[PDB]
RNA sequence: ACUAUGGUUUUUAUU
RNA sequence: CUGCAUGGCUGUCGUCAGCUCGUGUUGUGAAAUGUUGGGUUAAGUCCCGCAACGAGCGCAACCCUUAUCCUUUGUUGCCAG
RNA sequence: AGGCGGCCCCCUGGACGAAGACUGACGCUCAGGUGCGAAAGCGUGGGGAGCAAACAGGAUUAGAUACCCUGGUAGUCCACGCCGUAAACGAUGUCGACUUGGAGGUUGUGCCCUUGAGGCGUGGCUUCCGGAGCUAACGCGUUAAGUCGACCGCCUGGGGA
């Protein structure tokens, strides 16, 4: 993605003691992860995303980290492509059959909005009936059309969207995760060297993501 | 690609006031027939719905194993918490044999022909188990991919 | 007599810091940040040690 | 806490 | 004769605000969860918020009534013009 | 090991650390056997401030053979022995060894004139979380209840016991 299976390193201080098969030493004062696995980590990720992208397998991505709660869909639209960035309320992906009522919830809760007295008067129930249905909304308008499950998932951090790798590992769903020397690579299929901090990096690294499915769909 | 298969219905003896409470408690095995495997429990307050909440919990917790076309490969024991089991395959004119998990749990996992018993603790939800870590401890015929080849 | 302060009083009254009007028990629960308390008021301290 | 201080109510059909 | 058989009738804590369910999470399991936390009220009352999310019953609201207004009618009453 | 701190001097078995050598399987564990008492108990004296089973009474109470108080023998102390037992506890048999981290106590040791108002490495022992792993649960986890190899002892229902 975007330069190629090269290397930079990331950060001078405190590092993951799980990382020591990945870790080559320090260049720069930055530690750096070995270029002998550099160049085929990235390539059996992306030949595999284009794959799955060509059987019309749906991707989810996740933004629960602020610096990509945008860049999520901003920056993936470019691709077709389901997006979050809310907590998940437990069961998002494992419990569809009873979670699938959120979508008709939303549904009942713009009805309760129908009334004759909701068009005249200004401030009465016209914040009131916003509490839910403005956050339903927001929360579920990058994935209430997909009426079903993605095939893969894709995420910033596999420490902060941890919750949400636990499901993907209970419906056995391949998840690709970025990881920096101080990430921990468990409960993740497919695992490619960045960061979402310099500055400014998923602006254009997640652009060059979204550019694999572009390809998967022709 | 999903088979189900029930244990037994039971009623639980749990009082409350002037009698037993009226639940029903179901146990389940759910598989492929061909390489996986899983155990589930479920109560409701009708015979149905106990099995239909039972069915999903197996469902839910399925394991990966190897059979040798519904065949034991060998002869196999199994461990689990506080029990074990021995398994072995049969010869020409007989197969069918055994009784509670041992009758629900091989046949969700495709198999036709057995020899079997268990041993230690008689709990069902316990000796499942050990017959899973008795189909886990059997070793595969297939091949994948390169160490016996081919 | 293990006293913090003593000597030039006699006193009608006595009063010393942070051990009257009981300030808890088990008040730092679900979650009492005090906005800035913690920052200072527990940099030493280090006799709970830790264990 | 300076309230110095303390015992019973049948086994047996029932909640 | 029998409310230790059953439908109906009916008492009180108390007019107290509380009691729980479907599905996910945890635990081997009886169960735990949500109903706990944080503001606020007479009130699980109203909001905020979490591995919980949603939901019924009761609470509060209708109606009866009091301080006024709109309106119509008048002896056996009241009795000024 | 049980345990061992008021202090000073004399005697004395080992401990941990930094770096090497020469010897050359001499090893590790152990039925019986050998050596070591916490506190109480005994024999023979000394010592006797208190404390103190039991004792004689107060007071409390329905009772007080408990608590509180007044008095108190054996014992506690010293010397030499007998007694040999305990929740003798990390309830982890004795030995060899592997395999991530984090917040602490105590104590050797390598190097730098500490840029300066410092520390970073590296052995031993200990405290509390805790990974890989285990257990019924609670716990353990480089001081393992984990995984491996060696030796010796013990247990097979409770009430009687």
């Amino acid at each position: 993605m975007l330069k190629a299976g090269v290397h930079f390193g990331h950060q001078t201080r405190y590092w993951n003691p799980k990382m020591k098969p990945f870790i080559f030493g320090a260049r720069n004062k930055v530690h750096i992860i070995n270029l002998e696995k550099t160049v085929p980590m990235f390539n059996e990720a992306l030949a595999e995303l284009n794959k799955i992208a060509s059987r019309k397998g749906k991707i989810l991505f996740v933004g629960t980290k602020r610096a990509a709660s945008e860049a999520v869909k901003d920056a993936a639209l470019s691709c077709d492509q389901f997006f979050v960035n809310h907590r998940w309320l437990g069961g998002m992906l494992t419990n569809w059959k009873t979670v699938r009522q959120s979508i008709k919830r939303l549904k009942d809760l713009e009805t309760q909005s129908q009334d004759g007295t909701f068009d005249k008067l200004t401030k009465k129930e016209a914040l009131m009936r916003t509490r839910e249905l403005e956050k339903l909304e927001n929360s579920l308008g990058g994935i209430k059309d997909m009426g079903g499950l993605p095939d893969a998932l894709f995420v910033i951090d596999a420490d902060h969207e941890h919750i949400a790798i636990k499901e993907a590992n209970n419906l056995g769903i391949p998840v690709f995760a970025i990881v920096d020397t101080n990430s921990d690579p468990d409960g993740v299929d497919f695992v490619i060297p960045g960061n979402d901090d310099a500055i400014r990096a998923v602006t254009l690294y997640l652009g060059a993501v979204a550019a694999t499915v572009r390809e998967g769909r022709s | 690609e999903l088979q189900e298969k029930l244990i037994a219905v039971n009623r639980v003896s749990k009082t409350v006031k002037g009698g037993r409470i009226f639940s029903f408690t179901a146990l389940t095995v759910v598989g492929d027939g061909n390489g996986r495997v899983g155990f589930g429990y479920g109560k409701a307050r009708e015979v149905p719905a106990a099995i239909q909440k039972a069915m999903e919990k197996a469902r839910r917790n399925m394991i990966n194993v190897a059979l040798n076309n519904g065949t034991l490969q060998h002869p196999v024991k199994g461990v689990h918490t506080g029990s074990r089991v021995f398994m072995q395959p049969a010869s020409e004119g007989t197969g069918i044999i055994a009784g509670g998990a041992m009758r629900a749990v091989l046949e969700v996992a495709g198999v036709h022909n057995v020899l079997a018993k268990a041993y230690g603790s008689t709990n069902p939800i316990n000796v499942v188990r050990a017959t899973i870590d008795g189909l886990e401890n059997m070793n595969s015929p297939e091949m994948v991919a390169a160490k016996r080849g081919k | 007599i293990k006293v913090r302060e003593n000597e030039p009083f006699d006193v009608a009254l006595r009063r010393f810091k942070r051990s009257c009007e009981k300030a808890g028990v088990l008040a730092e629960v679900r979650r009492r940040e005090f906005y800035e308390k913690p920052t200072t008021e527990r940099k030493r301290a280090k006799a709970s040690a830790v264990k």
